[PDB]
């Protein structure tokens, strides 16, 4: 019989843990085997008139689909003057802003990319 | 950080001369005064590569100082049944029966049905607390009597629930039974579900009058002052067919109630059939009918989903207007909002000599500057210009208070970059109760937001707002075209899409050429009929936009500020649940326009092809550019030049969303194909409407469908139609200080379309 | 090259004992004799890594020699009105009116309506030749009189067409007028369409009796011998409301006919309302009603699309059973086929002692070997085994004569490789008229094939067939499971899905465990009800397959060999045109099962997740494999082993189509998750059902939805359900000479499910 | 006025010609700048347990979506014995088979790949 809904959990989350483990290991292997994509992203983070390499694209495809609880974005103190990196929190909560300010949004985007690579290295 | 401290909205978007608009402003706390004045919006994009922010102050009878005050907002759906005579607080025995479908059964304390005061614990309620269904009476001494169910509720499972108060034995009883069938619930008839209970408790106190109204999907906060009951403990999920009896019930009576049989029709104190009123025009009313015959009529507040699947729905009929006895439910999300119901602060009657243009009321509080944009129409029946600009207000409401980047996990993947957000986005995320949600969002349940409203402060409608995809999205992206028309010598009127819905093609026929905003993604059926009637008989139009007739919209008939959309598999953020595709406001299907044999190509030549949000492209001239029938378009443009290589929105002209030529979807046979856009990245994709099987490589530069297309065709009686098929066309007009290919092409077509000669044939 | 020279089919797929099956065989030319005998199919895959081809010859009363002969096939849709008394060849003046919608107006000579002999040019016809509408009468001397329209027809544009013969002036007239509205046609009301004409010609000859039947969408070939008219010049596209008057008409009468008004009700010789008969169960009949009142009733031949959008369809109703006066059309593709109508060559009455298994009739012609597979049932009301194997005949018909690799441009992209094709594929491509099309194909118009039939030679149903995606697909992929059951000691019965449709859960309850074929993609609604009733009360089942309940199917009530499916945006090859989603056979929606709140998870635990066809993967054990509740599944399997790394279908177990666990779609709450498949390539994709916005990286190894999932859950009364969620599970059983993880796991579960003890509560 | 349907053509085909020209030039530049993907496809044309490089994947994505009129496939004279390369023709027409026979289908697949690269080189 099935009578108490607290006896049961979403057992797909076990596979989500397994999948994220293997997927993080693959991503740091990609960053170690092609170290020039970091400077490629530093030179042009939008890919404007020079589209990304497929390995930089594969790293982007890992980073850009994660859940929003704990995802980074770019706050604007003053537009076209100052940019900070903020972490998404719960509802009713202000974001946790960073410390370093930036001048343009390309610099902030490359710093978010570097901080994401530091966070995926820190968990392993 | 920079904190927003003043808010506000209009009663209505568009106002002709002589008639009155009202402005409802709120501050964080009741202190001080705010300043106000009237401005004419000219330009909104503050990119240093562009013209920068532009406005004009207007001397008016509006300005002054006004007392700043905090105005409370009721937030979430409920049905309110007003009962001043305490007819629904019985003196003796009573019983409450309803069907239940809970989507968040473990999210705090949630009231299902009540006549309950909560400041003093008096009345009765039937509620979900700590995951279980609890029936509680109270007298007002604080000491209450509750009965608590045994089996906790499963999520999205239909339950029949009877709560009985019996003073003859001084006993509260609670009967619970699950009514799952093959189609109505989350899981099916294969599980061995054991979630039925019959419990009983002792009643120490008697239920007293709560001096509130009877509520469905909520608990009343305090005693009803000024004839208004505040609702606090909001329930999430469907409630079907509630009823109060004036007698006590047994287990056999609850067993017959569980099978949908109305036992004892003489003992019903009230009986609300939520499907009573479904005709062949849907159910476009908030009136909830008491089917018992006592005049205890209710009212839907904050627009719950009328016309939803009930407990007895099997999948044999999926239109609610044809099987209304299976569509008797009502969804009640906790974060619905159709009106803030605030009190007016000031008003404005439009003078005789005010030009029809974009306008805003600049609120100047302490260190916070807020605007409230509205639109001035030309006087009724007149037209003071040859050019009409349709402001895209239905798509302003669809994107109103949009929170994709905080709520959607695929928000950063659709854009090609990490998004940049303002303080308006963190104030939407922190004070959600004051603002509401967008149709591109979901509720806390999971289902998308269907109804969106104008009577709320819409934080991304202000012209200094920048959006998460990139530069700017709805209203400042239209102020690009407004600034371009003002920089040249063109004289234009401004209408909205609510006005076009009200007036038909009679509004459109007053003008030689009708222009279109940056992104008119949402249209009603009548707007499409008006555009087709306008172009069919000698009318001229420009489609300076993309995705231009995608979703079908109906404006609510009783409430012209509320707009409904229900979505499906397409370029979507959500899909409607299986039996619920048909609109409440008119009982029609209305999904996307392409699925109803009214594709956007069939009127405007091109239609939705691809989307993607990292940067933009440029147009390359096709061999029809050198045709001598369209030398008037390509006049001062060299035949080896790129078109729009550089701009303010994304960095080019063909970008952010693209439309293509397609005869099979209804493109007219004499359409010329002038140019097409190249250099689109891998983030630009084929829309799901054009796929049979997804195979690899449905991307930009790897599939032929990913492109934009600049087209022209002419209609009868000297009409014509010109499309540029790109969102970022208008963001490339003021590039290089208005000296570029985009402004020369658009100026060529606009100078030809305002002449008295007919538009040139193809 | 190797040329196929002998064909053949059955009247029916499944036959119990005592009852008779008939076999209809054809050769290329009438000479010689063919041999025939009965075999029991055991194994079909001839991969040298496997067991190789296996069969068993059975002594029967069937074998012998039979005369080989060529049997002609009528191919394409038409409505036939039998008229032996020449009532529809009038002696004086007559007029023919109909509405027209042409999809290939430039594809040769096409007859729309006729009573025309074409061997001798006698009778009258109304036809499209050289792109124009031509009205021709004839006497039989070869010399005819024609009138030819001025304006050629536009493609998929509704036209009203009146053809008048007037002997009082000796004058043929032809009136033509386009009736486009906002919704009915290809383009809309914005084009300046000038395609109306009134022409006239001289009539030299008189129309004589053609001794044929009146036809719609075709021309009669020769004189009707044996009471049968052969149709040759097939029309493609809709025809709405045809009528013959016994008088001549003027231009005012044609002008009133163009607006849908029946002028002169006394002068109608016949008037066929194609929507007459639409009730609330659709229109499940071939009877075409003469609404004039003369008993000239017609008959639909080769199944044209009943219940289609007519000329007066505006989009206010999209179900044909609720607005039947706008759904009066009939589509008539030129390559429809529901029955070859051949003559019987022999028959077979099933003996008393023949085991219920897979059977075929091996035709031995000159150098060509052809089979005709059929199925033997256990006797009526009995069961001779504990195991039932449901043969997946509805999905055999859906893939019958599948030609994706020759017709679809994305055929090679969905597979991950260049396809390899047999001589059966080149014989389908070269002789299409003898075979028909699949539901994964399109017609020559573009619209997908809805109806598929058993009474035709199905060339990919034979066990020596290999398929374009890779190894083997429908019937040999089930002979994998048949060979595995015969290699072990298991004793099984065989039923089909037509039998399960006929018998309900009464068929299923006779057995302890019911197994499922390799790929049951198509199910009826009643089959899903039967499976849910079986599992709900103590039944046990294995789902050794993927994509297992995707599309809703209805078998035609009058014709149990014809099957209908109508598709939409999903894992599809085509989508139905806008107002035409509802089935003719029952007036219900029936798209995919997930859109009707009957997802495959809701019965079988897992459902469609991903597809892709280059190679397969292997399962890795999840932490629930080490749970002690399911140690009976994982008995002789080490907890560090891969599962199914190597196989005959693709090279692994988890592959070619995958199903996943999802509680939100209806997976039971007590389901355990044993293993999951990894190492899927970029060609494996997320199905469109699970996408909101397509962003990059919806691929294998880049998205969490691309996986398979081996699950188990138990139901009440000692039932249970085990799924492996992969097509290539059964192709991995006989690997390493039956010594692998796949056969040990499947043998563990099958040994537990046949015991008298209840299945373990998990 | 719009009266004669032979006065009008699908003008999207002009862009299809432009698109196919630029797309063929891109593909032969990819084959010239990474010449090891040909031996990668020769070693393992299914990608079985060694998935393709993204440049080999981009070449596959060009080749596998072309129209069927003129597309190559693999005929079987005898299964697991002999394989030939055939060209798709109209309805009612036998395919035009090649000359070289092959032993397994991997050899036939790599030969179809080489013949496709020769055909895209011959048009330029
Ligand atoms: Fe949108
Ligand atoms: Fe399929």
């Amino acid at each position: 019989c099935v009578r108490d809904p607290s006896n049961y959990r979403d057992r797909s989350a076990d596979w989500y843990a397994f999948y994220d483990e293997r997927r993080r290991k693959e991503i740091i292997d990609i960053i170690d085997e092609h170290p020039e994509i970091v400077e490629e992203h530093a030179a042009n983070p939008f890919g404007y008139r020079k589209h990304p390499s497929p390995y930089l694209q594969r790293v982007h495809n890992y980073f850009r689909m994660q859940p929003t609880f704990g995802r980074y974005y770019i706050y604007s103190e003053r537009e076209w003057d100052a940019y900070r990196i903020a972490t998404i929190r719960e509802f009713g909560e202000l974001p946790e802003l960073g410390d370093e300010r930036f001048k343009t949004e390309e610099e902030a985007m490359h710093a978010v990319f570097l901080r994401r690579i530091e966070d995926v290295r820190a968990e392993l | 950080m920079k904190d927003i401290a003043i808010r506000g909205y209009c009663d209505r978007p568009s106002v002709a001369t002589g008639e009155t608009i009202r402005f409802y402003v709120s501050a964080n706390e009741t202190r001080g005064t705010f300043d106000a004045e009237l401005v004419r919006l000219i330009h909104g994009d503050s990119n240093p590569a562009g013209p920068g922010y532009k406005e004009e102050a207007i001397k008016s009878d509006l300005e002054g100082q006004y007392p700043a005050r905090f105005q409370r907002t009721q937030f979430g759906s409920y049905v309110e049944v007003a009962d001043p005579d305490a007819g629904l607080q019985p003196d003796g025995a009573f019983s409450v029966h309803l069907f239940l479908w809970s989507t968040t059964p473990s999210r705090g304390r949630q009231g299902i049905a009540s006549r309950w005061n909560d400041e003093r614990q008096s009345g009765w309620n039937l509620a979900i607390e700590d995951g279980r269904v609890v029936f509680t009476i109270g007298d007002g001494s604080g000491a209450t009597s509750s009965v608590v169910s045994d089996r906790p509720l499963f999520q999205q499972i239909w339950y029949s629930i009877t709560g009985v108060y019996d003073p003859e034995k001084k006993q509260l009883r609670l009967y619970q039974k699950s009514v799952v069938n093959r189609t109505n619930s989350r899981f099916g008839l294969v599980v061995p579900l054991d979630s039925d209970c019959a419990v009983s408790a002792d009643a120490t106190v008697k239920a007293a009058d709560s001096e509130t109204s009877l509520l469905i999907a909520g608990l009343g906060e305090a005693a009803a002052q000024d004839g208004r009951t505040w609702c606090i403990a909001h329930y999430n999920g469907k409630v079907d067919a509630p009823k109060i009896y004036g007698c006590a019930l047994g287990q056999d009576d609850a067993e017959k109630l569980s099978r949908g049989e109305i036992v004892r029709p003489i003992s019903r104190l009230a009986h609300w059939d939520f499907s009573a009123g479904i005709g062949l025009n849907g159910i476009p009313t908030d009136h909830v009918v008491d089917a018992s015959g006592y005049g205890h009529h209710g009212r839907c507040m904050n627009q719950p989903s009328r016309g939803s699947t009930g407990w007895n729905w099997d999948g044999h009929e999926e239109n609610f207007i044809h099987c209304p006895e299976q569509y008797g439910a009502l969804w009640f999300h906790e974060d619905c909002l159709d009106d803030c119901r605030w009190e007016k602060d000031f008003e404005f009657t439009v003078p005789e000599g005010l030009k029809s243009d974009f306008y805003a009321v600049k609120i100047r509080y302490e260190d916070t500057e807020d605007y409230i944009p509205f639109f001035v129409l030309p006087p009724r029946g007149t037209a003071t210009a040859p050019i009409l600009v349709i402001a895209s207000t239905l798509s302003y409401l669809a994107y109103a208070n949009e929170q994709i980047m905080h709520k959607a996990d695929i928000g950063q993947a659709v854009a090609g970059h990490t998004p940049v957000l303002n303080e308006n986005d963190v104030e939407l995320h922190k004070n959600l109760s004051y603002y509401g949600l967008s149709t591109y969002d979901g509720h806390i349940d999971g289902r998308g937001v269907q109804y969106t409203s104008w009577r709320r402060p819409i934080m991304n409608l202000r012209p200094k707002h920048r959006q998460g995809f990139g530069s700017i999205w709805e209203l400042p992206a239209d102020l690009h075209l407004i600034d371009w028309l003002n920089h040249n010598g063109f004289e234009y009127d401004v209408a909205t899409e609510h006005d076009l819905n009200d007036q038909g093609a009679e509004l459109l026929r007053r003008y030689k050429v009708v222009l279109t905003g940056s992104h008119p993604e949402y249209q009603t059926w009548a707007n499409a009929d008006a555009w087709e009637d306008y172009l069919a008989d000698g009318g001229r139009g420009m489609y300076l936009a993309a995705n231009g007739m995608y979703w079908i919209v109906e404006v609510h008939p009783e409430k012209p500020w509320v707009m409904e959309v229900r979505k499906e598999l397409g370029v979507t953020a959500w899909e409607a649940p299986p039996g619920e595709y048909h609109y409440s406001t008119n009982g029609r299907r209305g999904g996307r326009f392409r699925g109803r044999a009214r594709a956007t190509q069939k009127i405007w030549g091109t239609g939705m092809s691809s989307f993607g949000f990292d940067h933009s492209g440029y147009f390359v001239q096709m061999p029809d550019s050198q045709d001598e029938r369209v030398a008037w378009i390509m006049e001062g443009i060299d035949p080896e030049e790129r078109i729009g290589d550089g701009g303010l929105v994304g960095g080019g002209a063909g970008g952010y969303e693209l439309d293509r030529y397609d005869l099979a979807l209804g493109t007219p046979p004499n359409t010329l194909l002038l140019a097409s856009s190249v250099e689109h990245s891998v983030v630009y994709t084929v829309i799901p409407d054009d796929k049979a099987f997804p195979h690899p490589g449905m991307n930009g530069g790897e599939h032929p469908f990913v492109r934009a297309d600049i087209t022209y065709f002419s209609t009868a009686n000297g009409g014509g139609m010109f499309a540029t098929s790109s969102i970022s066309w208008l963001g490339s007009l003021s590039w290089n200080d208005y000296d570029n290919n985009v402004s020369k092409m658009t100026k060529n077509v606009l100078n030809q379309f305002i002449k008295d000669e007919p538009a040139p044939r193809v």
